[PDB]
């Protein structure tokens, strides 16, 4: 194989495939990138065995088919170390790979492409297309609620499910839950799968909002996303994600509505006032009013009252400031709505305008 | 406070499950076996959420304290293990553990671990609280 590429075209990709890896080669070959040239394009592939990234690069100047494997980091630095605008002619020769540019010329060791733990193709059970911005919104609106290293592994990821012309994502960690749905103008069979935390993060990263629409493929043990010249593949978590519909407060009767920005500000100084930040906050709802207070049991305290739109039956309930603020920051809007029940049952925060996204937070002991 | 050796755990943990378990002793297998016995009989009755902390001068105790403070959407009870330092509780670990003895409710199964309780140190305000309500497995 052989190819010549403006240093600028090869940089972005080189950096993408040999991306979030770099812990320690669990295996030699794993610290290598697979380079394949065939039919006008150059394909670079990186893997950690949980998820793989592929980058396609159009070969405009003369090129020659072939395939090999080379240390991802070293090769990247080499390229990154050349002056910008410099063309980079790469050529396989023996069991070494030559990188030549101007008069700088290096040669890296290799390992047979055949040995690269490349994923042998699979078959998608479902697939569709949505704007990159739609996927971005779905992941952004709910990813902060994923579990992290929880013992219930099926929680250390994000759920993806379809029904009708809609795609939704739901994340949870036992305590708070986020869910968001978006129409994608396509009749989808209803399906559901858990994408790993690390997979979601990467998918997130690779979205540039841009014109390129995203194209998704859910297989049976993997999920794939083509965004322009990149292709992300990840394994799905093998577990049963809990039913998010059974934990949404049922037929709520207590409903308050306030200014998002204001609710935030109040919790911010209920936090600042708390010397025991694990204690959290204590809210009190009464007709068109909300008394919030950082709660510290052995000290008397200053409470701040807010003018809110509430009514029905007054009550008190404890909350973890994080959870709540997380939701307010996620619901970047003017007014927020909250639906309650008990001082022991969950609550549901939501934009007062749209209902794409919904958040369920479990109250604190108090 | 009951005091029963590693060997007899399967019996006392089978009949009664405490809100606290002090698995002290510098024994490699006994300690493990005992906790793997509690986290075992635990899972039995609703405890799907487990946690663990390496107690030192860096541990985020709010995570802990606010953890005992939280309520789960799926009612999954929790098993809070703690890997105390090999030289017994430190200067003030006797304060937070005291705070912790206060945070304890029934869904939360505290499980402290380490080696023989610091000679006479045993007096810390916390150990005192747990005293009546828990079990002390001699994994020595």
């Amino acid at each position: 194989m052989k190819f010549t590429v403006e240093r600028e075209h090869l940089l972005k990709p080189l950096q993408q495939v040999s991306g979030p890896l770099g812990g320690r080669p669990t295996l030699p070959i794993l610290g290598n990138l697979l380079l394949q040239v065939a039919d006008g394009t150059l394909s670079l592939t990186g893997t950690d065995l949980e998820m793989e990234m592929v980058a396609r690069v159009a070969l405009v100047q003369p090129h020659e088919p072939g395939a090999t494997t080379v240390p991802a980091r070293k090769f990247f630095d080499i390229c990154r170390g050349l002056p910008e605008g410099a063309e980079i002619a790469v050529q396989l020769e023996g069991e070494r790979m030559l990188v030549r540019s101007g008069r700088s010329r290096f040669s890296l060791s290799t390992l047979p492409a055949a040995d690269f733990p490349n994923l042998d193709d699979w078959q998608s059970e479902v697939e569709f297309t949505l704007p990159q911005a739609t996927m971005k919104r779905l992941i952004e609106a709910t990813q902060f609620s994923m579990a992290h290293q929880d013992v219930r592994y099926y929680l250390n990821g994000m759920l993806f499910e379809t029904e009708g012309e809609e795609l939704r994502t739901v994340a949870t960690d036992g305590h708070r839950l986020a869910v968001c749905s978006m129409p994608i103008g396509q009749s989808l069979p209803s399906h559901s799968v858990i994408v790993p935390r690390k997979g979601v993060i990467e998918l997130m990263r690779m979205l540039d909002g841009g014109d390129n629409p995203l194209r998704v493929q859910i297989g049976s043990n993997n999920i794939r996303a083509h965004v322009g010249d990149f292709i992300f593949t990840s394994k799905l978590v093998d577990g049963r994600f809990p039913d998010y519909r059974r934990v949404l407060p049922k037929n709520p009767d207590k409903h308050l509505e306030a200014g998002c920005d204001l609710l935030k500000q109040a919790f911010a100084r209920a936090a600042a006032a708390s010397n025991e930040k694990f204690r959290g906050v204590r809210l009190y709802v009464s007709e068109n009013q909300l008394k919030i207070t950082a709660n510290n049991p052995e000290q008397e305290e200053a409470e701040e009252i807010l003018d809110v739109t509430y009514s029905g039956a007054e009550m008190e309930i404890g909350f973890n400031v994080s959870y709540v603020l997380d939701v307010l920051n996620a619901l970047k809007c003017e007014n927020v709505r909250m639906m309650l029940t008990d001082s022991v049952s969950s609550v549901q925060i939501e934009d007062a305008a749209s209902q794409s996204a919904a958040y369920v937070v479990m109250p604190m002991r108090l | 406070m009951i005091r029963l050796y590693p060997e007899q755990l399967r019996a006392q943990l089978n009949e009664g499950l405490r809100a606290a378990y002090l698995l002290l002793g510098n024994d490699p297998l006994l300690l493990q076996e005992s906790q793997d016995a509690v986290r075992q009989v635990a899972a039995a009755q609703g405890f799907e959420e487990h946690h663990t902390f390496s107690i030192d001068p860096n541990t985020d105790w709010n995570a802990i304290f606010s953890l005992c403070q939280a309520m789960s959407l799926f009612a999954s009870r929790q098993t809070l293990l703690l890997l105390l330092p090999e030289n017994g509780p430190n200067a003030a670990i006797n304060e937070q553990l005291l705070t912790l003895t206060g945070l304890l409710h029934d869904d939360l199964l505290l499980i402290v671990r380490g080696n023989k309780l610091s000679k006479a140190q045993e007096n810390a305000a916390w150990f005192t609280a747990l005293a009546n309500r828990s079990v002390q497995v001699t994994c020595q």
